[PDB]
């Protein structure tokens, strides 16, 4: 009885202490129970996020009361050495909140439909026995198809069953590809890395019946063109931990601590061990706290400042007192000592295309591919082809190796950078300048568009009878940055203080940093690279790469870790981290999501290009090839709107299509039947009579555009969606908020590839499905949402850039209500579809193109120049000047039953990436067991993939990054090409193999590999680029070495061959609106930036209440208190965003923190919460993206042509968007258009 | 009449006297969480200060006089300071009771938040404060202490349970027949009530050693 | 001299990175009930800033904490004990919803359940979790001013810009911020204890944590006030008040709290402290209050001591305790290399849970810097973060420990840099700051590679001393309501017994 406890009053009296302040008493605490049964829970789940953060995280779901609770992260990873901080706890605060997602408000349950559609679908149905006819009824049929096309985004959801979904989508997905082609239906999913067997079930299905699949890397510009264009890969960084050996780093766009949360401690305590940390932000961002030193350029003049520091680098460690570290380093490992021959101009020379041995008289020896091997000087004068280039990688064995070798000799020749003291004369060579130009919003600096220097020149005999001029990389270079070599050039430098060709003075006008602190900087990183040899880095971000220019402020970078020797080097290097690309396990898990273990090759295509054309961006176009052109180029040559540069690239072979010809590519067998040839043959016939066209050539003719699209694991249409307005009009045929005319209404020029019609094809897209587990802006504005798994209900696994461990996603509880896994939701799809596709397909023939590999025998195309099959400057030869034609067999009534089990020919052709190609049975032998085998039907005897775990199982065991054997085979293949051996970097862990089951229980790493540069050893950190650098494995690339000079015709052209300041472009975007809806409230121009947000990782956790709890409650844009002040905007007042594109609407967030000139939108807030109406267009109020559009650079268009020939996410155009520019003030009228009466109106 | 009479003077107060001891006692050993003061201060700062004050600091008045005056100087004396010194604190009670009623039910977040059971309570109050003001013009055409004398006379029957105690009340004017009645019902709904919270004044505060320390247990 | 353990907590403020993760795990496992739902046991600021609740730091308005009378005695700023009473009916300082914010929610159902034919997309607006009413617009949050998201002129409202000249700090160049993460103190002269009237908050003896009593308190919500920190979150709802409960549940099996092991800064060390309880009035009533802080480290013992290991274990102190406090992270950083000072020490209450100052960019200078005492690496002199501001918020006003904190943790990096980039022993650097090469390895150890089994050293709280833990563990956790917890007498109304319990007893004796 606590009543008469009381009574026991004095008795529970205990003696006092610190001379009566205190008592201590002896009371029941029976009542501290209460917070313990809370704390108490039935189990504990590993689990990780299936989100684009590069986190890969893993955590502890709690489940009490049979429901996901919290969850708090794992501390069990495998200790990493020693001497390095370990990994526990990672995590972040989004990641955190991920368990308000299972059971809150915004959860998605049942599969949903518009009422429209399921009303017209029932009744088409109660016509049309047959599904393919009924769906044919409304599609065909515009009064329909409008009806619901035109309700998109405009609520009408109506709760369905998987069954009526299943049908409907199987339906759609036969009626078009029976109709129009497989090529139109497509899928985007990104980031495979964050759950590879969810994004493979919908790759899978989509392979299967020919669909394409939309590349992501290029498509949100985590692609830096500039790393194929240096090294010939995709992208390859250091990890985290690495960054602890590193002992001097620069954050260069890259705001460490919050946006690569979980590893910022490696940061933050590599601080303690002596290294010196720089931040270089406009802004004073959270990156800036916790450095040394803060510099704050101009956004967009990064490049200048790079430009600046290589030139204090190469002046003080090249040049006045060498460096025997990096001298030997740039020798070795760069295409300096490379010859470059000279052009013809007007009484100067102009930079050429590299010297290749088939130059020569005697072709050097090289009689294999001698067009496709560089040229340079030994220590004696002898001309020579060394080892490593492009050319000796295929059609030849033991000599694709960084030795320095003679290849004709093979015998120790050293090279020679400079032809300085042995130069027959002097010529004066050209280089472009465009430092001049620019918009009014950053500095200028006025020198000459063209800038003459005195280089060092040998004359060579060319084995064709005429002369030529030569000179080294090396030396151009050293003209390019404006060191003064004693020649006295008027336009080099005397001094740092000489404001001439990229100097500190020069940096310091365009850029606003002192001239001083950059020459400390340089000279301080420099000497720290030479103390240490390499041990010297820079971590880059979005803060550069998403810039029109990107590949300059890149390279401008890069060329300064090179000159630096920090490449390849435990400590240094280039660290560049945005989005998680790192799919570690890549060759055992891509013949699992494009089915290529059944069939070759997959409809790949680049999302840039794709949306550009069929969103139809290009027919608001603003900038011009032209005004990109280089000073020394034929502007004669390169004419045309920039998608006529697109078009020629797709049918040269360079860029993939979709859908790629303009008629049913299922077709094209039975007519070649009837006209008596092969099928393939009597496409290359066609095209050249243009019987048969490329369907890039009039995408709006009616049958060129998608038609059936599938979202899952993306937001689209409300994060990613360059171009929201764009998207919106054309794409969905629904209402937009387009603020600009187009090239027709104002009358500009046509494209000459592509036909052009006034009024543009709007709502192409038939059915739009959407997968996810919230109900997401995309969501809002589909026809079908289909209820996924959220991560804590779901098997996967996961893999990042940031650590070498492989761990799981596991279910902590069955999916809840009617909710499914991405892979049940598309195995239901491929049943449904297998039994609906019966009587309309069988086993087809399709013709399916593909662009010319890189990494393939064939990306050694064209050579020399640039040759157009179609402007009959060569014959069309596929797979060399155009892309290959191939022939894929669709057994469209087995869908279900491969997609359920792994395919023959893995066993009959092989498995492989990046090169090579080695035998997987016995893994196949092994997969027999593991996931069993079908009894029969058309996959009998083959192993099987029912659940997501014979999945998972698959992808460790095919690849080598997971399976030590095969790893051994992998690198026995490569040192076939090396004539190295390689197999020691894996031997000692052969008899490792990573299980699903195994790293549920604990967190695995993985096993060096051939598919990447850097080691999983113990003694050293994972640095990309070391197996090259101390391996002696070829990069990528035309010479073998680390490509500081571009010769590709495209790229001397576009003024792109060497690194140039290229200012900020001009989108020209609010000019032409700006004032013509006035409020009565004062407009402004300032830059918009997007970078990555605190509250959110791209849109997801942007609509969870923990949260939008802990920022501002939605949507709102940052902004410096004289730009608020300026426009009368206070703290929180509703302001307006809008241009051209679109306009978007938020609250302001004033700060002192952002420098004036500039507003920042924090990337993904998305358009479902806290938005009122706007005033601009009179609707909801749209995302950061209404204001962006796509715009495409040539440059990122080079294919068949070594180290720039296509790949999946490799190369392509990128979707760049911190150059756009908007008109910012402050709201009037705040209406919510709900029809609740519940209205604002701000005043003054 | 007589029935009702004997009813709620010689019956009622025993009913509410039992469910008032009981009813505490067991909301205090199998109540514990809810037994609490319940503050409404932090949702709506406005007008509390004075409110609060002029409700409890009368109320409280009322309560020593009611306790010393009916469970104990003549007479007439006694009767005049209830009707000046009561008549008072009822006044203050009274109007800080109607501004705690006016808040509680159009104070957006105040009303939202509450229970019917604090509505209830504090209604009957500021009516049994009102009816009690008006018992004084009553009290005043008996300046001897006749009326006064018939009640305390009941009150102390009941408190020592003498039967027959609605005869003390033979004469007594009807107002101080309801007062009486309205305010033994909240001795019956005192246990269900916040009400609760006067059963625990923190007295014992003022001799407490300042630190406190559990040892294990 | 009575010796009694706690497991004090040391932030490493240089190493935290404002991410918030901290306060999420907390909200989820502890707050997330509706009438605590805008508390946040842990929270995080901006700083500059007026933090949460807005200005708590402002105790001529709040009335937080103690103060010394002329006699020397020590008193609540609320008032003695008459006076505290006296305002019971209405607490007039107490801090109302909107000082915090008021909780919202979103109504995400519109957006499934939106009717055909809108004319407008539907969005999801805001509702408040208080009255349920639609929301005009939210303005103001828990963590509204996160990253300098404000005015100027708002921010350096900021209690610590008292007796600092701030108009340079509006310039941009000069631009400064850093993080607060905070949660209760855990203080050992704790003034919310000394202010409720009920007696319903005490100090755990076994581990000194602080709790509230949910029986027992009657919500005078006088607590509140007397807190100095804000710690103390009325739960609307209940009635009562609610805090940081030091997330005892997990420290009692020896486990570290949420928010230090879910913290991604791995900033966050748990350590045991042995202090003289007797010696707490003293310290805490010491004249001068720049001594607070020097007065503190004085009541805490020396874990190695073998005069104080036997005083602890005639106290009572288990043996696993005292082993911890020998190779506690809290000790080293507060006592020995004094890297760890007391937040606000000037309210007097003893705080438990300390903190390593911030390093920051060096300040902006005319041209690009000279070499200074540390080579590349920075002087505490050119350190952007003003060290008068680091002062008034960690020693009461006085510069000096906090500069040598500073210099210290720079002292480190110097020579560490010697050591792996020149290869060479170079204590140049240490030697001014009073250290040696030992202590900076070690510091090292503990602040660069920070071993998770480094960073928590957390012994089990013996919930087996004194108790039944044979009963306990066969019957625990069947809650069917026997009514009989809670109370030390058997006898209880409903004619009932505890379920783990042994009501037969033993007559073999
Ligand atoms: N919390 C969180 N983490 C995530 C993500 C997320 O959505 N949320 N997403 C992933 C992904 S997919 C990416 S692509 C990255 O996080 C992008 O982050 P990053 O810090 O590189 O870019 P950002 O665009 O944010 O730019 C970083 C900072 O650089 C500054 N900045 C911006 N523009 C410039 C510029 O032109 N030059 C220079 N030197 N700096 C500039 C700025 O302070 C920004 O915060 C990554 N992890
Ligand atoms: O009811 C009474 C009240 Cl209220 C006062 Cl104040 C006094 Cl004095 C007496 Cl006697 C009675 Cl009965
Ligand atoms: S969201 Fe990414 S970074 Fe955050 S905890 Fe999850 S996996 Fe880690
Ligand atoms: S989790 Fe750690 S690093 Fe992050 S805010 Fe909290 S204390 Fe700082
Ligand atoms: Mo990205």
């Amino acid at each position: 009885s606590k009543f008469l406890d009381r009574f026991r009053y004095f008795k529970q009296k205990g003696e006092t202490f610190a001379d009566g302040h205190g008592q201590l008493l002896n009371t029941n605490r029976d009542w501290e129970d209460g917070y313990r049964q809370r704390w108490q829970h039935d189990k504990i789940v590993r689990s990780t996020h299936g989100v684009n953060c590069t986190g890969s995280c893993s955590w502890k779901i709690y489940v009490k009361n049979g429901l996901v609770t919290w969850e708090t992260q794992q501390t069990d990873y495998p200790r990493t050495r020693p001497d390095l901080p370990n990994h526990e706890p990672r995590g972040c605060p989004r990641g955190a909140s991920y368990s308000w997602y299972l059971y809150s408000a915004n959860r998605l349950k049942y599969p949903m439909m518009r009422k429209r559609l399921m009303k017209m679908w029932r009744e088409a149905k109660a016509l049309h026995s047959d599904p393919v006819e009924a769906w044919a009824s409304i599609i065909e049929d515009a009064d329909k198809a409008k009806s619901f096309k035109q309700a998109r985004g405009r609520g009408g959801f109506v709760r369905s069953s998987w069954q009526e979904v299943n049908e409907l989508i199987a339906a759609s997905n036969v009626y078009t590809i029976k109709n129009y082609g497989p090529d139109r239906v497509a899928g985007f999913s990104p980031i495979p890395a964050m759950s590879m067997v969810s994004y493979a079930s919908g790759a899978r299905y989509l392979s299967l019946i020919g669909g394409t699949c939309l590349s992501f890397y290029d498509w949100y510009c985590d692609l830096p063109p500039a790393s194929p264009q240096t090294w010939g890969e995709q992208t390859d960084v250091p990890e985290s931990a690495d960054w602890y050996n590193s002992s001097y780093i620069i954050a260069w766009g890259s705001n460490v601590p919050q946006t690569r949360t979980p590893d910022a401690h490696f940061f933050t305590e590599v601080r303690y061990k002596g290294t010196k940390t720089v931040a270089v932000t406009p802004d004073y961002a959270e990156i800036a706290k916790l450095c040394d030193l803060w510099l704050a350029p101009k956004q967009g003049t990064d490049a200048a400042m790079a430009l600046a520091m290589g030139h204090v680098m190469l002046r003080e460690f090249h040049l006045d007192n060498p460096s025997q570290y990096f001298t030997d380093y740039v020798r070795r490992y760069t295409d300096m000592p490379m010859l470059v021959m000279l052009e013809e101009r007007d009484g100067y020379y102009a930079a050429g295309r590299m010297l290749r041995a088939a130059d020569l008289v005697d072709a050097l020896g090289q009689e294999n591919n001698p067009e496709w091997k560089t040229v340079a000087f030994n220590t004696n004068g002898e001309m020579v082809a060394p080892n490593g280039s492009i050319g000796f990688r295929w059609g030849e064995k033991g000599k694709w190796n960084l030795e320095q070798r003679d290849g004709k000799t093979g015998e120790e020749t050293e090279l020679q950078l400079s032809l300085l003291g042995s130069q027959d004369e002097i010529a004066e060579v050209g280089f472009p300048y465009f430092g001049g130009d620019g918009t009014e919003h950053f500095n200028k600096v006025e020198l000459e568009n063209v800038l003459l220097h005195k280089l060092p020149v040998k004359r060579l005999q060319l084995a064709d009878g005429s002369t030529a001029l030569v000179t080294t990389v090396y030396d151009l270079t050293l003209a390019n940055y404006g060191l003064e070599r004693g020649l006295n050039d008027v336009n080099c430098a005397t001094s740092y203080d000489d404001v001439k060709a990229y100097t500190p003075a020069w940096a310091e006008q365009i850029t606003g940093v002192s001239r001083s602190q950059i020459i400390r900087i340089a000279r301080e990183f420099a000497d720290n690279a030479d103390k240490t040899h390499g041990r010297s880095m820079i971590i880059v971000g979005a803060g550069l790469n998403h810039w029109y220019h990107l590949d300059m402020n890149y390279r401008g970078l890069i060329n300064m870790l090179i000159f630096c020797g920090c490449v390849g080097q435990s400590g240094g290097g280039w660290a560049h981290y945005v989005g998680q690309e790192k799919l570690r396990p890549q060759t055992g898990w891509q013949p699992l999501a494009f089915a290529l273990d059944w069939q070759r090759p997959a409809r790949h295509m680049n999302s840039t290009s794709y949306f550009y054309n069929h969103s139809s961006q290009w027919r608001y176009e603003t900038v011009t090839a032209e005004e990109l052109l280089s000073p020394m180029a034929d502007k004669s040559r390169y004419t045309g709107h920039l998608i006529d540069f697109n078009v020629r690239a797709e049918r040269m072979g360079w860029l993939p299509s979709a859908p790629q010809l303009g008629t049913n590519p299922l077709t094209i067998a039975g007519e070649a039947e009837k006209a008596g040839m092969n099928p393939v043959d009597y496409t290359v016939k066609s095209l050249k009579e243009g019987s048969i066209r490329f369907a890039a050539e009039q995408p709006e003719n009616g049958k060129n555009h998608p038609r059936n699209l599938f979202i899952w694991r993306s937001n689209l249409l409300g994060s990613s969606g360059k171009g929201h307005e764009f998207m919106l009009k054309y794409l969905l045929g629904t209402e937009h908020g387009i603020q600009g005319k187009d090239l027709g209404q104002q009358g500009g020029v046509k494209p000459e590839e592509v036909d052009w019609q006034d009024n543009g094809l709007e709502g192409k897209l038939d059915l739009v499905v959407t997968l996810d587990f919230r109900l997401s802006s995309t969501c809002l504005y589909s026809d079908i949402i289909l209820p996924t798994a959220t991560w804590y209900e779901k098997d996967d696994m996961n893999t990042s850039d940031m650590h070498p461990f492989i761990h799981p996603l596991s279910a902590a509880v069955d999916p809840a209500w009617e909710a499914k896994s991405d892979w049940e939701i598309y195995k239901a799809i491929a049943k449904k579809f297998s039994e609906v596709c019966v009587g309309h397909l069988g086993k087809e023939t399709d013709i399916v193109t593909l662009p010319i590999q890189h990494d393939s025998a064939a990306e050694l195309a064209q050579p020399l120049d640039v040759k157009d099959w179609k402007k009959g400057e060569c014959d069309l030869i596929p797979g060399k000047t155009a892309p290959h034609i191939m022939v894929v067999e669709r057994d469209y009534p087995a869908t279900y039953e491969r997609f359920t089990s792994i395919g023959p020919l893995m066993e009959k052709i092989g498995n492989g990436g990046k090169g090579i190609a080695w035998n997987t049975q016995s893994e196949m032998d092994l997969l027999r067991k593991l996931n069993y085998t079908k009894a029969e039907g058309p996959a009998k005897g083959q192993p099987m993939l029912n659940t997501a775990i014979d999945a998972a199982e698959m992808i460790l065991t095919l690849a080598p990054e997971t399976n030590g054997q095969v790893a051994v085979k992998a690198w026995a293949a490569l040192s076939e090409f090396t004539g190295r051996d390689h197999t020691h970097l894996a031997l000692n862990k052969e008899d490792e193999k990573i299980r699903f089951r195994d790293i549920q229980a604990q967190p695995r790493k993985i096993i060096s590999s051939p598919t990447w540069s850097g080691l999983e050893d113990e003694h050293v950190s994972y640095n990309a680029g070391y197996t090259n650098v101390h391996e002696l494995i070829p990069w990528r690339t035309l010479s073998g070495r680390q490509q500081l000079y571009q010769d590709h015709q495209w790229m001397r052209d576009f003024g792109e061959s060497l690194l140039v300041y290229r200012p900020p472009i001009d989108t020209r975007s609010v000019k032409e609106v700006i004032g013509q809806k006035s409020n009565g409230n004062q407009e402004k121009a300032l830059n918009f930036l997007t970078p990555h947000q605190k509250w959110g990782i791209h849109s997801t956790y942007s609509d969870n209440l923990l949260m939008l709890t802990l920022g501002r409650g939605g949507p709102v844009v940052w902004l410096s208190e004289a730009d608020a002040k300026d426009l009368g905007i206070a703290d929180n007042d509703w302001i307006e965003v809008f241009n051209s594109n679109g306009a978007l609407t938020a609250r302001a967030v004033v700060s002192q923190r952002v420098p004036a000139g500039m507003t920042m939108m924090y990337h993904a807030q998305e358009r479902i919460v806290n938005l009122p109406g706007s005033e601009i267009t009179q609707q909801r109020g749209g995302i950061h993206n209404s204001v962006t559009r796509i715009t495409p650079k040539p440059t990122h268009m080079i294919g068949g042509y070594a180290h720039l020939a296509y790949g999946f996410n490799y190369y392509g155009t990128v979707g760049s968007n911190r150059d756009e520019f908007v008109v910012v003030r402050k709201m009037k009228n705040i209406d919510w258009l709900d029809g609740e009466g519940n209205d604002q109106v701000q005043e003054s | 009449m007589q029935f009702l009479n004997m009813f709620f003077f010689d019956i009622y107060p025993y009913i509410a006297g039992a469910v008032f001891l009981i009813g505490s006692w067991l909301r205090y050993d199998y109540g514990q969480y809810t037994w609490r003061a319940a503050s409404s201060q932090m949702l709506d700062r406005k007008g509390m200060n004075l409110a609060s004050n002029l409700f409890h600091i009368g109320i409280l008045g009322i309560f020593v006089g009611h306790f010393f005056g009916m469970l104990t100087l003549p007479i007439e004396v006694a009767q005049k300071m209830a009707m000046f010194a009561g008549g008072a604190s009822g006044v203050l009670c009274l109007i800080g009771g109607v501004l705690l009623l006016k808040r509680r039910l159009f104070s957006p977040r105040v009303r939202a938040t509450t229970t019917g059971a604090d509505i209830l309570i504090l209604s009957l109050l500021v009516i049994q404060c009102a009816l009690g003001l008006l018992t004084i013009p009553f009290s005043a055409q008996h300046m001897d202490g006749s009326e006064m004398m018939k009640l305390v006379g009941w009150a102390q029957s009941v408190v020592t349970f003498h039967g027959g105690a609605s005869q003390h009340l033979d004469g007594v004017a009807f107002i101080f027949r309801l007062h009486l009645v309205l305010g033994m019902t909240l001795f019956l709904l005192f246990p269900f009530s916040r009400l609760i919270h006067i059963w625990s004044v923190p007295v014992e505060y003022l001799t407490r050693k300042y630190q406190l320390v559990r040892a294990r247990h | 001299m009575k010796i009694r353990s706690q497991v004090g907590m040391v932030l490493n403020l240089d190493k935290c990175i404002g991410c918030h993760t901290c306060s999420v795990t907390c909200k989820n496992v502890w707050t997330s009930r509706e009438g605590v739902e805008y508390a946040w046991f842990n929270n995080v600021e901006t700083k500059p800033g007026q933090g949460f609740p807005t200005d708590w730091e402002n105790q001529e308005k709040y009335k937080g904490g103690w103060i010394r009378k002329i006699n020397g005695k020590l008193q609540p700023r609320m008032g003695n004990r008459a006076m505290l009473l006296g305002k019971i009916f209405a607490n007039p300082h107490l801090p109302g919803i909107d000082d915090y914010y008021e909780p919202f929610d979103f109504d995400y159902q519109n957006l499934h359940t939106a009717p055909e034919g809108s004319k407008s997309q539907p969005i999801a607006r805001p509702r408040s979790l208080i009255t349920g009413e639609r929301m005009a617009k939210i303005e103001k949050g828990p963590n509204w001013e996160d990253d300098l998201g404000g005015e100027f002129d708002k921010l350096a409202k900021d209690k610590n810009f008292d007796n600092i000249q701030k108009a340079m700090y509006s310039q941009f160049e000069n631009t400064f911020m850093m993080y607060l993460p905070r949660l209760c103190e855990h203080c050992l002269n704790p003034a919310c204890v000394a202010t409720c009237p009920s007696g319903a908050i005490y100090k755990r003896e076994e581990d000194g944590i602080v709790l509230i009593d949910q029986d027992k308190c009657r919500g005078w919500r006088m607590c509140i006030t007397g807190c100095p920190y804000k710690k103390i979150y009325f739960n609307w709802k209940s009635g009562k008040s609610e805090k940081c409960i030091f997330c005892y549940p997990r420290i009692e099996a020896g486990q570290p709290t949420v928010c230090s092991e879910t913290c991604v800064g791995r900033i966050r060390y748990l350590g045991v402290l042995l202090y003289d309880a007797d010696a707490i009035e003293r310290a805490a009533s010491t004249e001068n209050e720049k001594d607070l802080y020097q007065r503190q480290l004085d009541v805490f013992l020396d874990p190695n001591d073998p005069k104080v290991i036997e005083q602890a274990i005639k106290d009572g102190i288990p043996l696993s305790v005292i082993e911890a406090a020998q190779q506690s992270p809290v000790y080293k950083m507060a006592m020995e290399w004094k890297l760890a000072l007391p937040l606000h020490p000037e309210y007097r209450t003893l705080p438990m849970v300390w903190y390593v100052p911030p390093l920051s960019p060096i300040q902006s200078a005319a041209d690009a810097g000279e070499l200074g005492s540390n080579g590349i690496l920075p002087d505490v002199e050119s350190l952007r973060i003003p060290v008068q501001y680091l002062a008034n918020l960690l020693t009461a006003g006085d510069t000096k420990p906090v500069l040598r904190a500073l210099k210290r943790m720079l002292a480190m990096r110097h020579y560490k840099r010697a050591e792996t980039v020149d290869g060479k022993v170079d204590t140049r650097a240490l030697e001014e700051v009073g250290l040696t090469e030992a202590q900076a390895q070690e510091m090292y150890r503990y602040l660069a590679i920070a071993n998770y089994e480094d960073r928590f050293v957390v012994p089990s709280s013996h919930r087996e001393l004194a108790r039944e833990a044979f009963p306990e563990k066969n019957g625990c956790g069947f809650t069917f309501g026997d009514g009989c917890h809670g109370s030390d007498t058997k006898f209880n109304l409903f004619n009932s017994r505890r379920i783990d319990a042994i009501d037969v007893t033993s007559k073999t004796e």
